[PDB]
């Protein structure tokens, strides 16, 4: 039994025609205090997987160590470690999902919500979610925290079912994600302006964009808003 | 649940309803609340369905092992005590069971043991167990005689469950009847309360509280 | 509930879904959440259904009496003030979360009211369980200088985001448009994107299926 | 308190009420009459929270006796039972509710029919062939469902009652010290002295 | 305090014919008022002509199904590739569930297939292993909506022979797979109308001596 | 909330962020927390939005009635009316209010009214959840008799920092200037203040 | 714990430690049991190289296991005490669980089982 | 200690072609103990029918109250109250006890005598009006009734058909509820005749 | 459970134990013997938590019977009571304690004296002329304080016991269904069949 | 507690107040919260005095053993040992620790370990109850590659402000300087720092 101390807010993600996009801001909150601002919550594993993590940061750092140790262990006595026997997204996910459910079953969870995003060796897109209860699910769009409430509705207008995925390009998908991140910055009181975004494409591989910023924000209309009802000046 | 079992001149009657509930939700009307442990041993189930079901079929296994090791069918006393000693180990952990171990052996005659989840074990001639037990008792006690014919006995047991099925919201579905003699147990059918109530009302002229 | 409000050029539009719930159960698939306070002041309501209805009617009644007394068209800020002071007096226990909009001799107005009695001002607002789905759309597509036709579209899109993504919201979209210099137009079931598909089978019973014990003719006359 | 029963037969209502008054681990009394005559053809038995029971019973009695004197007329059992119900229905939302359950047995002289009403502290009224309050019901309702016929004599009703009390004496955990039995018929109210 | 359980909604439904059995369940997965996925299947082919669904808390459901699938695998390894009969599967699942009696799997479990005479079979389990063979069973969030419909249309409860004075019951009889699927589709559309956690999609696994077939239908997505 | 009011050479300036919050959800990102209770007596609101609005509405009403009978009320008087409401209803209110106004005799004045409903006259005042993070900054950088531009910078830099660290605070920085010249409203958007 | 396999097979298929146990029995004072139509009698030799023996207190050779069953033996006296105690405990445990005293065959089968177990457990003779 | 499920009971209403039907079970229990098999839950004031589930004392109290109010209505207005109007009166009256409510789930059914329209409506304990074209459900087996109605129902059923549908909806819902059943009553209501039928059902 | 009494007279110990077994609102049995013979001249009566009572009694019995067989000798009542006390004194600090109270009545053949020991679940032992567990004590201790003499016959002790049971039948709130009475003297243990 | 550690041109400086408190009673007004776990790896302690001492004692022991076997440990290594203890025993610890040390390869380094036992490498770090009040001040005044004297002033001014507003903080300001030159202890008394 636990309580999260330093936390990361939403992780958002979606499938497009050739791959998956995943994004998450660079903040580590401490209650309402926006304490740490250079926190990377997208952790790449190999060149075919990115694991995005929200919730308790101390537990996230633990999971970083687990994943980085996982890569090492897979290389042992494995001449095909960077080919046919490289770590798949599905392997990395099932591993984490196994851990998350064991920890909840021992009444000592890793206080996190996780999205594993990547491309399998056969080119198929992988996107699945696991959290502190060991609950798992897959969807063409996935998000954690506020993201579930505010990003999913926006990303679902782009990809509302399976058949929409081949029709969605990487430019369209990245736009939707970047837009979603702005909305969360407007509306989530525990989000930051700075974020990281990663694309895993079956042709172009892994692109990892750091130090992005929410831009093109609408604030001008604020000057017209006076009082809370009757006040004129 | 309502379940009962009683001893008389002609052996043992055992009758049970068949309802299972999750609060006020009627989960099933067709639940088997008697387990046939061997041709001379019956067990009744009331309380937690899983607990009763699981541990009474477990009891069957332990009774089978007894007759393999001892070349002799287990006594009702010993069978009931295996179960009571088992549930006593789990005391406080939250098992919920009200059960009756009914059987005939040569050394004992016809015998009924009441065993429940707080470790109580009682030999006796008459018991009713479950949320409808009081309703069953009311009918059973007022019409019970040691001398009842097998026929009258079977009906009284059936009528006593029906009475509880009627008044107790958490009893109902159907009646399952058994007769246990020196020659073992004899099933006496599943009786839907759906039809049994109206048939009894008409033939007996009882249940006048009910708009006929 | 999902409810929204959106300002435009020459007026204001509000919209709402039509689902009513008792826990996980849908009690009403087509309930009206747009309430008339006066001819040109309409209220979208979320929260406890009885409370939104009662508080909207009480203030609507007092507004009519006021309008008659003053020989003037009622103003939104009056409905706003009366609603907020009532809700505040009851310390949150009247669970009414309202988006108040309308036009009056002063202009076009859009406010929201929280059950505890606090009020907002804005060009676009959303309330209820589905308000985050709605607000996501509004924050994505809203701009300064909307036509009537753009605001209607934006509003109903915001409600759709709630209908599809919030389990607390569903069924249909009602809209009401309050434009300066014109009558308010109440667009009940503006959108009906959740029509039940044909059933596979008819369950109309053979007559005499049901066992009957008694009959009698009931006297309803004097 | 605890045991109060009622059976309505052909031409009378019979009320049986336990005699024990128990506080803590002491039976303080074994001859308590848990009943009040409301009018010459109406009897109310009662059970519930200590003090509340008699206070309520006597208050109802005073009201009904007042009505009788004012109108020089006896209120019908149905009319009395409705008055009683309303009093309890008010009470349930008071600052301190009356925690009293009652059976009302009356003979309606205009209909020439006996009537039994069962009302709980919430003000839940129901007319019945037979009734009980408390744990008594859990044994007697099923027993009466079996042995009761609508056309029984007052004598048959008493034997049926003997069955109920015997069952309660067998299976009830507490000693309630027997019952006082009272018959309400066309000739008014009388007490059966040896039960 | 950490609460180790959650509720993922959904609802499931098993029916048995003469020489087939269906196991159906919706494909919506939820937590609170959010949708996690519109297509997350929860009815699985476990081999040996046994289909299974464990509905409620999905983490527990998945863990159970995984353990049972594994139990089938080892049953083959230990008993010379013997086919695991549905009655034997049922009893095995009881021990899986009851083994966690004091920290239960929060799932209603249903399995379907054929018994050893080739007749259609459905078994249902409570969260701690109480089980029963039935012709008919609904489980999960909308069990209470669907179950009494099945009593009426599958087992003909409360239906009498017309003109017989409520004396002769409508006679029990097996349904065709075509009829059974109509009842399933109508069960889930009705449940979708009135339960917020039920919707999106309906996936049915049908089981005959020739194997396991699937059918999928859209449901309302609000 | 992050709010403040600062006296300077020519009068007083009120500053505030624009975030209204229910938990971590931002119900309003363009709130106006600078409220007029009289021509040149304004207040900064923090705490329960419902409470502080209801209080300000009552105070405005009281000062409107005061004016009709006795002419322009002093800023001290306005602060007293707030206090009376906040003190006497302390059990049912969550209101941290800063009162600020401009007389011609008294020039700029600032009164802060914390939770218990005590009153404190100060050269400047900071309050709201975000204020904790700038006690250090404000104490070090405040001087008496600053110019209008210096004061605007002091508030802009201070609230920028409050907003940076307090998740509850955010949006635009609104300010209201109170001098003999009249009443001026200022607004500063994120792209300006975030990278100070 | 001490683990050594003391009872093992020899090339001729004999377990010597078990066979040497029988030699210790053969050295033991003679015991005989004869069963009648309606009784059973247990007789026992006591070696007569001991006078100044106190017979009030010296362990008697026939031990009651329960009130209805007796056990006598030949061999190591100290070893027999261990078997008798175990047997007595089992007799009470049988009454406690089965609500019936042990049959002679059951009690015998138990004692036999204990003896056998000591022939294929490590660390014991 | 949940007032709405101490006594048990259900009510369902349904519209058909130029008719409405309203039906209820007869059970009144005290939790597990069934007490009366004669406790009807449907009342009428002129041609307007009201069914009330929930706490039985409040059921009785509200009937007595609505009889009271509709009687004075008739004396002052010189005409019988209509369903649309009675529905409003039911709502006002319940909301008047907003912070100490009657624990009931009332259901109104009838045919407007001027327009001939069939009308049904239901309410929560606090007065919210739930109006429906098709069916209204209420009581301890309301989930079951919802599932029965949502599949069994079709529009424009003829009186004798509607009877079968509503009866089958009630009977099967009641049998999946411990606290409902013990008899049923069905009212078929047309422009100017009303038939009342007592259904045969399982008595457990 | 509930009622267990004991009186030590001149040449015997008498134990009286109620026959009712009650669960909820049902008397499940009215002939329950709440006693175990530990040895031929030692008897233990018991009352307390369901299941625990018999499990404890029988466990003690097994131990004492084992001792008898091992030593071919009967343990003295004092020795048995100390064994019992120690078992309960251990139990009270276990994970789940035995909630059982006992009376031990024995005839010491070496002293030719009867002895009564009262031990509660905590392991509180005391030798007494007369004893009781539960609410029984609140009526009988004062009654026995008055009518008891140390040199009474077994017959006089039985009449004294009749006084106690009559008082308990009068003032106790619960029907305990009479008692089974047993006498422990120089000749062992016997049950009085009509009480 | 108010504590901080700041990297600068030549190494790193650790600063702390000297107040240990049980409620409002000052159990120790001259506490030393700057604790040596190795020659040139020190930490600042905040939270439970018992917890943070027990942790530092364990860490010192671990690094002493590390040294014997593998030579001088890196500052990162020291921070990891702290983390391991703080993370794995998070349920039973109330420890906010700042780790600061000087390598010759890596120069000055600062790691902060908050309550959950996460690790954060930063140019400077502030922690303890008093830190809340100087987030504003420190963010505005910190520069990278300050000189020793500037850094000492930054810490002195910062902690002066933390102490001014936090009642839990007080006493002397202790500092520890960590450079290639060695290890220097500084102390500053109230009469110097209070009127900055
Ligand atoms: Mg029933
Ligand atoms: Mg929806
Ligand atoms: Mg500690
Ligand atoms: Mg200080």
């Amino acid at each position: 039994t636990q309580q999260p101390i330093v936390t990361g807010t939403s992780v958002i993600s979606m499938k497009y025609d050739n791959g998956v996009i995943i994004a998450a801001d660079n903040l580590g909150s401490y209650g309402s205090l926006l304490r740490f601002n250079g926190v990377e919550r997208l952790i790449p594993v190999g060149d075919n997987t990115v694991v995005g993590i929200s919730g308790d940061i101390s537990d996230m750092q633990h999971i970083e160590r687990l994943l980085k140790d996982l890569v090492t262990e897979n290389a042992y006595d494995n001449p095909l470690a960077d080919a046919e026997e490289a770590l798949e997204p599905s392997y990395i996910f099932e591993y984490l999902a196994t851990v998350m459910y064991q920890r909840r079953s021992k009444m000592n969870p890793l206080w996190n919500a996780i999205i594993v995003a990547g491309v399998q060796s056969n080119g198929d897109q992988f996107l699945r979610y696991v959290n502190l209860l060991g609950v798992t699910y897959s969807s063409p769009t996935l998000a954690t925290g506020f993201g579930a409430h505010m990003a999913n509705p926006l990303l679902r207008k782009v990809v509302d079912r399976e058949s929409d995925i081949p029709k969605t390009t990487v430019q369209v998908a990245e736009e939707a994600i970047v837009n979603a991140m702005r909305v969360l910055y407007y509306r989530d009181a525990r989000s930051s302006r700075n974020f990281s975004l990663a694309i895993i494409d079956k042709n172009t591989g892994l692109t990892f964009k750091k130090n992005l910023q929410v831009e093109n924000m609408k604030w001008d209309f604020a000057k017209d808003i006076k009082g809370y009802g009757t006040q004129k000046i | 649940t309502t379940t009962l079992a009683f001893r008389f001149q002609g052996g043992i009657i055992v009758a049970v309803d068949s309802r299972a509930t999750a609060g006020n939700w009627v989960a099933s009307q067709t639940v088997k609340k008697v387990i046939e442990i061997n041709p001379f041993l019956l067990g009744t189930m009331a309380g937690g369905a899983a607990d009763c079901q699981f541990w009474e079929t477990w009891l069957g296994s332990q009774c089978r092992l007894h007759e393999l090791r001892e070349k002799e069918r287990i006594s009702v006393a010993a069978a009931s005590k295996i179960l009571s000693n088992l549930v006593y180990q789990y005391k406080g952990a939250g098992l919920s069971m009200g059960t009756m171990i009914c059987g005939y052996t040569r050394k004992e005659g016809p015998t009924i043991y009441y065993v429940d989840s707080d470790g109580t074990r009682l030999k006796g001639d008459i018991f009713c167990v479950g949320s409808g037990q009081t309703f069953a008792y009311g009918v059973l006690d007022s019409n019970y005689k040691w001398d009842l014919s097998v026929e009258d006995a079977l009906y009284l047991g059936k009528r006593s469950i029906l009475a509880a099925a009627h008044r107790d919201a958490y009893s109902g579905g159907s009646v399952n009847l058994y007769h246990v003699t020196e020659d073992g147990w004899i099933y006496h059918g599943n009786h839907d309360v759906g039809e049994l109530f109206w048939k009894v009302k008409e033939e007996e002229g009882s249940f006048n509280n009910v708009i006929g | 509930t999902t409810i929204v409000g959106v300002k435009f050029n020459n007026g204001v539009v509000i919209a709402a879904d039509t689902r009513s719930t008792q826990g996980p159960i849908v009690a009403d698939k087509n309930c009206a959440k747009l309430h008339r306070i006066s001819p040109k002041i309409w209220c979208a309501g979320a929260g406890t259904a009885a409370d939104t209805e009662a508080v909207t009617q009480l203030i609507g009644s007092n507004i009519e009496l006021h309008s008659l007394y003053t020989s003037r068209e009622p103003r939104v800020v009056s409905a706003l003030q009366m609603l907020k002071q009532h809700l505040f007096k009851y310390q949150g226990h009247i669970g009414a979360y309202l988006i108040v909009a309308g036009v009056d001799p002063t202009g076009s107005h859009l406010f929201s009211i929280h059950a505890n009695g606090s009020t907002d001002v804005g060009y676009y607002l959303s309330l209820g369980s589905g308000s985050l789905a709605a607000m996501a759309v509004l924050e994505s597509h809203w701009k300064q200088d909307l036509t009537k036709e753009e605001a209607i579209k934006l509003a109903s899109d915001a409600i759709q985001a709630g209908i599809w993504n919030d389990l607390g919201s569903g069924s249909n979209v009602d809209v009401c448009v309050m434009e300066i210099g014109k009558d308010a137009e109440y667009l009940r079931n503006y959108l009906t994107p959740n029509v039940r598909e044909e059933k596979q089978k008819s369950y109309k019973f053979p007559r005499g299926t049901t066992a009957v014990l008694k009959e009698s003719i009931v006297n309803i006359c004097d | 308190m605890d045991i109060i029963l009622g059976i309505r037969v052909q031409d009378s209502v019979i009320l049986a009420s336990s005699k024990a008054v128990t506080r803590g681990i002491s039976v303080l009394k074994d001859s308590d009459d848990k009943t009040r005559q409301l009018s010459p053809h109406t009897l109310m038995s009662f059970a519930g929270e200590a003090g509340d029971t008699v206070q309520f019973a006597e208050y109802i009695q005073a009201n009904i006796q007042l009505y009788s004197i004012r109108e020089d007329y006896e209120l019908s059992p149905q009319a009395v039972s409705s008055f009683v119900r309303q009093e309890l229905a008010k009470s349930i939302r008071s600052r301190r509710p009356y925690q009293v359950n009652v059976l009302i047995g009356g003979y309606d002289k205009k209909k020439n029919k006996p009537e039994l009403y069962q009302i709980d502290y919430l003000g839940t009224k129901v007319e019945l062939p037979y009734g009980a309050h408390g744990y008594s019901g859990f044994y007697t309702f099923s027993l009466l469902d079996h042995h009761y016929r609508p056309d029984m004599t007052t004598e048959e009703g008493l034997d049926l009652l003997k069955l109920c009390v015997q069952e309660l004496e067998k299976r009830m955990p507490m000693d309630f010290k027997g019952v006082i039995v009272k018959i309400v018929d066309k000739d008014g109210i009388r007490q059966v002295d040896d039960f | 305090q950490f609460n180790p359980y959650g509720d993922n909604g959904g609802t499931i439904l098993g029916i048995a014919g003469e020489d087939f059995a269906v196991l159906a369940g919706d494909t919506r997965n939820i937590t609170d008022y959010s949708i996690n996925s519109r297509y997350e299947p929860k009815v699985f082919d476990c081999g040996d002509n046994i289909v299974m669904s464990a509905n409620g808390f999905a983490a527990d459901g998945d863990a159970l199904v995984k353990r049972f699938k594994n139990s089938v695998k080892w049953y083959h390894f230990d008993h010379n590739d013997k086919k695991l009969s549905i009655n034997s599967a049922a009893r095995n699942i009881q021990h899986l569930l009851y083994g966690k009696r004091f920290f239960p799997y929060y799932v209603h479990t249903i399995i379907a297939g054929l018994d050893e005479d080739g007749k259609g079979a459905v078994y249902s389990f409570d969260p701690v292993g109480s089980y029963e063979r039935e012709q008919c069973r609904a489980g999960g969030a909308a069990a209470s909506l669907i179950m009494p419909f099945l009593d009426n249309q599958v087992n003909f409860k409360n239906q009498y022979e017309p003109g017989t004075n409520g004396k002769v019951k409508k006679p029990l009889k097996y349904l065709s797979v075509e009829e059974v699927i109509k009842l399933v589709r109508d069960s889930f559309t009705s449940a979708t109308e009135r339960h917020i956690q039920v919707g999106d999609g309906l996936e049915i696994l049908i089981v005959t001596k020739d194997g396991v077939r699937k059918e999928f239908y859209e449901l309302k997505r609000d | 909330t992050s709010i403040m009011a600062v006296t300077f050479k020519d009068g007083v300036i009120l500053g505030a962020d624009s975030r209204t919050t229910t938990g971590a959800y931002i119900a309003n990102r363009v709130t106006d927390k600078l409220t007029r209770v009289h021509d040149k007596i304004w207040c900064c609101r923090s705490g329960s939005a419902a409470d502080t609005q209801a209080i300000a509405d009552i105070v405005q009403y009281h000062l409107e009635l005061y004016t009709s009978q006795y002419g322009t009320p002093s800023t001290e008087t306005a602060a007293s009316v707030f206090k009376e409401l906040c003190y006497e209803n302390k059990d049912n209110l969550t209101a941290g209010i800063i009162v600020a106004g401009y007389d011609d005799k008294n020039k700029g004045e600032v009164y802060t009214i914390p939770l218990g409903g005590s009153v404190h006259k100060l050269p400047y005042a900071i309050a709201g959840s975000g204020s904790t993070f700038i006690y250090g900054y404000c104490d070090k950088n405040f001087r008496e008799n600053m110019s209008k531009e210096e004061t605007v910078d002091f508030i802009k830099h201070s609230l920028s920092q409050a907003i940076k660290w307090d998740g509850s605070s955010g949006g635009v920085i609104r300010m209201v200037v109170l001098t003999a010249a009249g009443v001026e409203r200022l607004i500063f958007y994120p792209d300006e203040y975030e990278q100070l | 714990g001490y683990d050594r396999a003391l009872s093992i097979f020899s090339p001729d298929g004999h377990i010597f430690q078990v066979e040497y146990a029988l030699e210790a029995v053969k050295r033991g004072t003679c015991a005989v049991g004869v069963k009648g139509k309606n009784c059973v009698v247990l007789g026992c030799e006591r070696r007569s190289t001991l006078k100044l023996q106190d017979t009030r207190i010296t362990p008697s050779k026939v031990s009651k296991i329960d009130s209805h069953v007796v056990l006598s033996f030949s061999g190591l006296n100290a070893d027999s005490r261990i078997l008798i105690e175990k047997a007595r405990v089992e007799a009470q445990s049988h009454r406690l669980t089965l609500e019936d005293p042990v049959t002679v065959e059951y009690l015998t089968r138990y004692v036999a089982g204990v003896q056998q177990r000591y022939t294929q457990s490590g660390g014991v003779r | 200690s949940d007032p709405s499920s101490i006594n048990g009971g259900i009510v369902v209403a349904m519209t058909g072609k130029d008719c409405v039907a309203i039906a209820c079970d007869l059970r009144l229990g005290s939790q597990s103990l069934g007490v009366s098999n004669k406790f009807e839950k449907i009342f009428h004031y002129g041609h307007v029918f009201l069914g009330i589930t929930g706490l039985a004392t409040d059921v009785t109290t509200l009937n007595e109250m609505f009889r009271y109010k509709t009687n004075l209505y008739k004396l002052k207005e010189e005409r019988a109250i209509e369903p649309e109007t009675f529905t409003q009166l039911v709502s006002s009256s319940l909301y008047e006890r907003r912070f100490g409510p009657y624990f009931v789930g009332p259901v109104v059914a009838g045919i407007n005598s001027k327009s001939g329209k069939p009308f049904i409506a239901g309410f929560d304990l606090i007065g919210c009006i739930d109006e429906a074209k098709d069916f209204i459900v209420s009581g301890t087996a309301s989930d079951q009734l919802f599932g029965m109605c949502e599949s069994l129902y079709e529009p424009n059923l003829e009186p004798e058909d509607l009877f079968e549908t509503i009866s089958q909806a009630l009977l099967n819902a009641a049998d999946r509820d411990a606290l409902s059943g013990w008899g049923a009553v069905v009212y078929i209501i047309k422009k100017d005749e009303v038939v009342k039928r007592y259904l045969k059902m399982r008595q457990d």
